[PDB]
């Protein structure tokens, strides 16, 4: 039984030492090595545009609407804000029962808001014109779980909502049944972000967990497809490149990283010696030229995707910078903060 | 004749009577304290020694009364009896009750509360009226031998040739009744250096740290004027000067501490004295030269 | 450990500025009133910063400062805000057992201790700040009947303290006032010690077998070479760069930049502009992308009397936009009139696409044609969206 | 014509030559106290309150080698000066110090005393005295200012036969100059009855209390001969008075406080396990 023991040992050997002899063939160039063809970058000139002001603790999480003007926030003490970012009007708001609300989303349609946090349900508020609006009449609870809500998201439909929870599970539900569809396992840590994949005929969505791993799964069956794990400590939000054949992550320890879909690899790590915080949420431009992170060292940064070198540095925060979300034209990118205050940049 | 200098009669007496208003709206007002008697803020500083700086601008209203009513002996020494026993009375006794809010706080620290209202804060003030009061009876005690041979107390004044006047001469012992006045106001400038973090109910602590702040200042000038342009001056002008100083210093006193009150708002202790000495010993040695980069 | 992962990188600088050969000199100052031992002037560090770190910016480095005196590293010498400012102002290292790192949580009746033997000291003055005397009052109206024993504390450390040197005796009790500081800070300033709640919480041949149809699957998985996955991330990003606004303005004007909303009208509009078209012929998923797009390429296929095909593409994903409820009637009617024999739309399949549907739509459910989504996405691809470029009616929209 | 009484030898100098010999031996006594400095009684009392009254004493010698030359406009101002500005110190830091061994010993029925030390009583020192100052300058601008006039500060005076005598004259701010030193003594008196039964190591509180209360009666008694007997007198006559009265008023007190320091001698249980628990963690 010992020789037939060696015997699998030493083919498993073979097969991984196949693994990375192909993996060695596979890799020849860098990319910042074969794009540094492309011409550098002139200077940059953001400045604040806008300043939201109204919530009476910390913003959480942000979501912008796909009329490019609209923005829904959360904040801790329970309230939901719908603002007019154009204008600077609040038109909605509620209390939710529950403290630290965590994860805010946006209809397509601009009829509906998603929100949920420590009372492990996510619920469904539908939006209408009225006169002094009561939308605790109309919430509709969707999603139930074990532990706090981390993030949701609706489908490219209205009747579909994903879930990411502290239990380690990712679930696909219904909202007008409250029926699931399908629930996904293989974290053995917190969930703590996720993203659909930006083709609409792409069927797939990423998960990046506090076990150091980013996941890509398969909404018709469950079970992922690829694996990553190059981060030394918890990724905190995850972003599709706008081709859809790559993905950023923006990790706790201080280093945003590039990974492919093809190459199955990772192709650059943004990181440099002044910065010692760690990253909390990143977002592409919309030809995917900048690569936005917003730190907990109040900043936030912007990076060139191709070549790897930082183009500018974005003061004016007094507390951590919560979320970062680019506006669907690729006009200007709004970021809530620990400072009970949102700006819109451009 | 046309030898003296002319006096109004209009100007002159509203004076006399504005001054009647403001010394009766300061007598009515201590039958004001004394019917209520019991207020959240007419209780903390009491009664003894709340009332004692409503009667003590009482002789602070007469300096202007006296200039007046004429010039001569015995209206030249009544103008220096109340203005010395008006301010130890005054501003003498809103410097030991800023002191009482140093001494109260410190000993919350514990159960003693030693000053009483009228035990520690009336017994400190029989020894400056004691001070203040030897001093005044030895000063008219030694300008009634001095009258007796040459001078009268009483001098005259000329300005624009043939214009006559007669005035109240300013001796010698009147230039150090005004550093002995400035002097002590700097001990109540300290008192209220070591008051400004202390917690305040009423903020009565701060409404009696600025009618101190204004005399150190507001008085140091009528002073010098009073000084320096008096043997010309007036007779009429002296009264205003007098009048524009004991309404813009002694009237904000009484408003600054009046008003604010009615309108806004065995072996067994000894084992742990040691051990909580060794408590200090053991902790103190983590910090003291372990690797702290700055002892060595 | 939640912060435990910078706590470790602020001290391997803080260990780099206390060395001696290329570090920041500690010197004792005196200015014609007194004499100040052990400190180094603000302007010390930001100059350093730049240097070690190469922070060209120097609000940057300014930046980065601030962010290690606020969490309690050095402190200033006599203020209760911590800070980094650019000038002459004296700054003081923190012990190693004060550190943040350590694992500090103290209680309330810890503080009173320390906030009793400030009125000890000096009892003439009660030198202190107007925060901490309102916490005092508070603090011995809650521990009222304990008291005795904090001010007995207070007694002993204050003796203790006496017998000592006097250089010693200021420094190791400027670092007991950077330490409340940092842990009870001033009202108006942020509390770094705040966490966020998501972080505060055989035999042994058949793992043989698992890790054998482990390798495999990476050998079956198809990669590419490095050089033309760059070749893609580029030409991807260089065909937009005259569509981002964020590098290369828009017409008219920046909605957020000059408050022309005429930008995002010209955009909803019903005529698709020259820029608009151009887009359109990029690839045939960007004109399905525009609801326009969708229209005038079902427009060509029906005057073509080809749309037969297109009708069943747009009709799955409708399907997949419905809710549940009405799913197992939404898949019957697209069998009957699409891929059912004799249906008034008939389509053609591949034997395999035909047979895994054939076996599903006995269940419905909102992935039952995929297979056929993918086949038919193919041919379009190659073949009939080519075609939409090639006809007259896309290069006239083209030129206007 | 006899009207200058001429007298020297047998009474004039035999007084300086004895009163110079009282503030030589005065000055030893300043570095024989600070030499030792350790010897436990004199480090009861203290060295700094102890060398205020063997400096503070010199000055009460003056009055007496003052007088010795004739009067002028400039030895009648200095005999003011070193009259109050030593006696404020002499029986300043003597009644102070019986103050602090009468407030300690109340600290004694209650607890946490501070033993407020030579630095307190130093501190009260320098009020006492700024208030002595106020005074003394106060008073030498007001008989400047009468220089211009009559009232010269220096007098003359006969007696019956024919006999003048040019001494210095009498003021009324001398008469209640010598109210001020009887009003402030009877503070002292005061402060060593509520002291009567307080025990004290060297019985100081005793030695020191027949000082504050002989220089009482004593001091009482010559105020009011120099004043009432005072038309006639001689220029003889005032130095053996003021001889016999500076030498049993302020060699008697820096005998009483030098020889004597030379010549003679529930839940706490509870609480006490949290204690221990930290100790546990330290010992350890
Ligand atoms: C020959 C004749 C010689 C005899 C002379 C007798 C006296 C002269 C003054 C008698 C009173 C002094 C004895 C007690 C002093 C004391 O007692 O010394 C306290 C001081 O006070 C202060 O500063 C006040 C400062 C005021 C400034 C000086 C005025 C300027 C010039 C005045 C000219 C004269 C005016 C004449 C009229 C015109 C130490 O300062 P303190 O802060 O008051 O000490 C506190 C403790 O801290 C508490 O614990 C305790 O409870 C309290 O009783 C105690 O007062
Ligand atoms: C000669 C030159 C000047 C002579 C001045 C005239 C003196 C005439 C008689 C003086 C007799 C003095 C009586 C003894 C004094 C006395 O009783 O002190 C008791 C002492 C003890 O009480 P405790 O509460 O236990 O405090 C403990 C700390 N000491 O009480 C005090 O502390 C009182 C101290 C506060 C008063 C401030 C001292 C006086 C200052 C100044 C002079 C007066 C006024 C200033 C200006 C006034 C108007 C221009
Ligand atoms: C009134 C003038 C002429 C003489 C002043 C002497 C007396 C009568 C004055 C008037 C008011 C008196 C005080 C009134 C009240 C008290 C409280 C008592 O528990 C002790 C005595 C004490 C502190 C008195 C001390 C002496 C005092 C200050
Ligand atoms: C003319 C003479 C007698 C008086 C001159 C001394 C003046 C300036 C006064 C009188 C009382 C004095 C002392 C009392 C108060 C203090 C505060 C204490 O914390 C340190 C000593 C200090 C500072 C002393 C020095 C100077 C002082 C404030
Ligand atoms: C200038 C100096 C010497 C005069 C001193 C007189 C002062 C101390 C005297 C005279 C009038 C007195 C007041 C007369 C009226 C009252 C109201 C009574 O219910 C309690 C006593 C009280 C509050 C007295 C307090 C002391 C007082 C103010
Ligand atoms: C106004 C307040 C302070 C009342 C205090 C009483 C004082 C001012 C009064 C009471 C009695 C008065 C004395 C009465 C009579 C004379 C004789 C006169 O030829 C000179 C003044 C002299 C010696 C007065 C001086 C002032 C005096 C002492
Ligand atoms: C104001 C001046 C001129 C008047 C002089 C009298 C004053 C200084 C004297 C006379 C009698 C004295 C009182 C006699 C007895 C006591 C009892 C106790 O409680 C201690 C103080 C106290 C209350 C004394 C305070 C001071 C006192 C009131
Ligand atoms: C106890 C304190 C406050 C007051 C001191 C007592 C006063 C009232 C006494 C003490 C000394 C006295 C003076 C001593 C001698 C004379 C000379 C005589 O030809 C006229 C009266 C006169 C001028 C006395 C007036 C009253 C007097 C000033
Ligand atoms: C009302 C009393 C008890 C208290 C105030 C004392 C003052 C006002 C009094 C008390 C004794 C008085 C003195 C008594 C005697 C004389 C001698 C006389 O030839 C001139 C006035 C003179 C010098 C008096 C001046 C005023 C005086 C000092
Ligand atoms: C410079 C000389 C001539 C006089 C100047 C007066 C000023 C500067 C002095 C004289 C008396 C002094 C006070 C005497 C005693 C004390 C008590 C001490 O614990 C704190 C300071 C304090 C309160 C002193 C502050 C300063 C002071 C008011
Ligand atoms: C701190 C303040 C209150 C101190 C007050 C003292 C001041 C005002 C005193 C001190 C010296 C004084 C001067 C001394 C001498 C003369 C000559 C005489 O013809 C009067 C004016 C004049 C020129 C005085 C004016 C006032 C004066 C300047
Ligand atoms: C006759 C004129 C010139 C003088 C009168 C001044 C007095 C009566 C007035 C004028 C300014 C007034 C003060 C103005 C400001 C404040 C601060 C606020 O808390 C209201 C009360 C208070 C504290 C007032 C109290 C009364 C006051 C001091
Ligand atoms: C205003 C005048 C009269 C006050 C008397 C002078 C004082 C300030 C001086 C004179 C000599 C001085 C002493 C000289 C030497 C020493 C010895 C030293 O080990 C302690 C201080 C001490 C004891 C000094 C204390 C202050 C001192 C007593
Ligand atoms: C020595 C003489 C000639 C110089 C002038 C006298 C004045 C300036 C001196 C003499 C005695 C001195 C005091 C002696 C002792 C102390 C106690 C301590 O707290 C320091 C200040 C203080 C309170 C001193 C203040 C200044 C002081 C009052
Ligand atoms: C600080 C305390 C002890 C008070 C002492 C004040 C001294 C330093 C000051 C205050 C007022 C001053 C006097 C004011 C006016 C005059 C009149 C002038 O013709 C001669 C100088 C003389 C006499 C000044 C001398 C110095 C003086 C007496
Ligand atoms: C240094 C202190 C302790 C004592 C000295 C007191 C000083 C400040 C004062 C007291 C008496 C004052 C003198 C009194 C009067 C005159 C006459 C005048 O025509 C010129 C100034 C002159 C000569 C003064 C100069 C300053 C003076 C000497
Ligand atoms: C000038 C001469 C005649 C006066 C001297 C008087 C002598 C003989 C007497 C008068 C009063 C006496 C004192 C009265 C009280 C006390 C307090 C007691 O606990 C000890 C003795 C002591 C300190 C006495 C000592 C001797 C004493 C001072
Ligand atoms: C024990 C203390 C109070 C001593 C103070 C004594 C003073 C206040 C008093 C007591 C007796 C008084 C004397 C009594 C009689 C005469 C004789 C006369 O021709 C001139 C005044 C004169 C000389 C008086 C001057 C002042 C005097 C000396
Ligand atoms: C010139 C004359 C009048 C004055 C000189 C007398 C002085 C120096 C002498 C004479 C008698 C002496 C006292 C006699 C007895 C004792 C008792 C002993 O337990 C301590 C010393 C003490 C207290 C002596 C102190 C010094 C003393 C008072
Ligand atoms: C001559 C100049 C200074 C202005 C004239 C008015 C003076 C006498 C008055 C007017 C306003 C007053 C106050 C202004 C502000 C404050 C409030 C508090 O912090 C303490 C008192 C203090 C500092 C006062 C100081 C004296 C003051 C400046």
């Amino acid at each position: 039984e010992n020789e037939t023991l060696a015997s699998l040992k030493s083919e498993a050997e073979s097969l991984k030492g196949k693994l990375e002899e192909e993996r060695a063939k596979l890799h020849d160039v860098e990319l910042h090595q074969v794009a540094e063809r492309v011409e550098a970058l002139g200077q940059f000139v953001m400045k604040t545009r806008r300043t939201l002001k109204g919530h009476g603790n910390k913003v959480l999480c942000m979501d912008w609407c796909k009329d490019k003007r609209r923005i829904v926030s959360s904040s801790q003490d329970g309230k939901v804000i719908v603002w007019d970012s154009f204008t600077t009007n609040k038109e909605h708001a509620v209390t939710m029962p529950c403290t630290w609300v965590m994860a805010c989303a946006y209809a397509p349609s601009g009829c509906a808001i998603a929100c949920g946090g420590l009372d492990n349900k996510c619920s469904v508020y539908p939006l209408t014109f009225d006169k002094n609006e009561n939308m605790a009449a109309k919430k509709k609870s969707v999603a139930m779980h074990t532990n706090y809500l981390s993030a949701c998201s609706f489908t490219n439909s209205d009747m579909q909502i994903l879930t990411a929870s502290g239990d380690g599970t990712c679930a696909l539900w219904d909202v007008e049944s409250g029926q699931l569809l399908q629930s996904f396992h293989g974290h053995g840590a917190d969930v703590l972000c996720l993203d659909l994949a930006p083709s609409e005929t792409g069927n797939t969505f990423v998960s990046g967990g506090c076990d150091k791993k980013a996941m890509v799964w398969d909404m018709r069956s469950g079970q992922c497809v690829q694996a990553f794990e190059t981060h030394e400590s918890d990724v905190n939000s995850v972003r599709y490149y706008p081709s859809g054949d790559a993905f950023a992550s923006g990790s706790d320890d201080a280093t945003c990283r590039l990974y492919d879909l093809r190459a199955d690899r990772e192709v650059a790590i943004y990181s440099k010696e002044s910065i010692i915080f760690g990253a909390s949420s990143v977002d592409f431009s919309l030809s995917g030229r900048l690569l936005f992170a917003g730190y907990n060292d109040y900043t936030i940064n912007v990076w060139d995707v191709l070549k790897g070198s930082r183009v500018s540095i974005l003061f004016g925060h007094e507390n951590r910078v919560s979320t970062l979300r680019v506006s669907p034209d690729g006009t200007a990118f709004c970021s809530g903060s620990w400072d009970h205050t949102l700006r819109v940049w451009a | 004749s046309p030898c003296f200098v002319q006096e109004d009669k209009y100007l002159r007496l509203a004076i006399i009577s504005f001054q009647a208003l403001c010394m009766l709206l300061d007598f009515v007002s201590m039958l004001v304290v004394y019917h209520f008697r019991k207020a959240k803020s007419i209780r903390a500083s009491g009664l003894i020694l709340l009332e004692t700086i409503l009667f003590g601008s009482l002789l602070l209203y007469f300096p202007v009364v006296i200039l007046y009513f004429e010039p001569s002996t015995f209206r030249c020494i009544l103008l220096r009896w109340a203005r010395l026993l008006g301010f130890a009375t005054v501003y003498g006794t809103v410097t030991l009750k800023l002191h009482r809010v140093l001494k109260v706080f410190l000993s919350r620290t514990a159960q003693r509360i030693p000053y009483m209202t009228g035990g520690r804060v009336m017994r400190m003030l029989a020894v400056i009226l004691l001070v203040v009061f030897w001093f005044l009876i030895g000063w008219t005690s030694s300008v009634c031998q001095n009258l007796e041979k040459q001078i009268s107390l009483i001098g005259q004044g000329k300005t624009s040739d043939h214009l006559i006047f007669n005035m109240c001469l300013i001796d010698r012992w009147d230039y150090m009744t005004a550093v002995a006045e400035f002097l002590f106001l700097l001990w109540g400038v300290y008192l209220c250096y070591a008051v400004r973090t202390v917690p305040s109910a009423f903020h009565e602590p701060r409404y009696m740290a600025v009618a101190v702040h204004n005399e150190l200042i507001i008085s140091a000038i009528f002073h010098t004027i009073r000084f320096v342009l008096a043997s010309r001056l007036q007779s009429d002008w002296m009264l205003m000067l007098y009048f524009a100083h004991t309404h813009l210093t002694v009237t904000v006193t009484i408003g600054l501490l009046l008003i604010p009150k009615f309108s806004h708002s065995s072996l067994d202790p000894e084992d742990i004295r040691d051990e909580l000495k060794k408590l200090y010993a053991q902790l103190e040695i983590y910090k003291r030269k372990k690797m702290i980069t700055n002892n060595p | 450990s939640p912060n435990m992962l910078v706590y470790r990188k602020m001290e391997d600088v803080i260990a780099r500025m206390q060395d001696e050969k290329n570090g920041i000199p500690i010197r004792t100052v005196k200015s014609f009133l007194s004499k100040i031992p052990s400190v180094f002037s603000g302007s010390d560090i930001v100059q350093w910063l730049i240097k070690n770190l190469t922070i060209e910016d120097p609000v940057e480095a300014l930046h980065l400062g601030t962010l290690m005196a606020a969490h309690g590293y050095f402190f200033p010498i006599s203020d209760h805000v911590l800070t980094l400012k650019d000038d002459g102002t004296f700054y003081r290292f923190q012990t190693p057992y004060f550190w943040p790192s350590n694992c500090w949580e103290p209680e309330n009746t810890d503080y009173a201790v320390y906030l009793c033997k400030r009125t000890m000291q000096n009892k003439a003055r009660l030198e202190l700040a107007d925060y901490e005397a309102e916490s005092l009052a508070r603090l011995q109206r809650a521990f009222a009947r304990k008291w005795e024993f904090i001010f007995m504390q207070a007694e002993a450390q204050a003796k203790v303290d006496k017998k000592r040197d006097k250089i010693e005796r200021k420094i190791l009790d400027s670092q007991e006032r950077a330490f409340w500081d940092v842990h009870r800070p001033v009202p108006g300033c942020v509390n770094t010690t705040e966490v966020d709640i998501k972080k505060s919480s055989p035999p042994t041949e058949d793992e043989l077998q698992q890790q054998i149809k482990y390798w495999q699957i990476q050998l079956d998985r198809h990669r590419l070479k490095m050089s033309k996955v760059a070749d893609s991330l580029l030409s991807y990003t260089e065909q937009y760069l005259e569509y981002d606004p964020f590098l290369l303005p828009p017409d008219p004007s920046n909605p957020w930049l000059s408050d022309d909303t005429t930008f995002w009208e010209l955009e909803a509009s019903k005529e698709p502009s020259q820029q608009r078209v151009k887009r359109w012929g990029f690839g045939m998923d960007e004109a399905l992308k525009d609801p326009v797009g969708r229209e005038q390429f079902l427009k060509f296929l029906e005057s073509e009397f080809s749309s037969e095909n297109l009708r069943f593409w747009l009709a799955v994903e409708d399907l997949k936009k419905r809710p549940i409820k009405e799913v197992p009637s939404r898949v019957q009617e697209i069998w009957q009139e699409f891929l059912a024999p004799g249906a008034p739309s008939a389509i053609n399949l591949d034997s395999k696409s035909y047979d895994k549907t054939t076996q599903n739509v006995k269940e419905p459910g909102r992935y039952t044609f995929e297979d056929a989504q993918e086949h038919i996405y193919k041919l379009m691809k190659s073949d009939s969206y080519p075609r939409f470029i090639r006809s007259s009616a896309y290069q006239e929209l083209l030129q206007a």
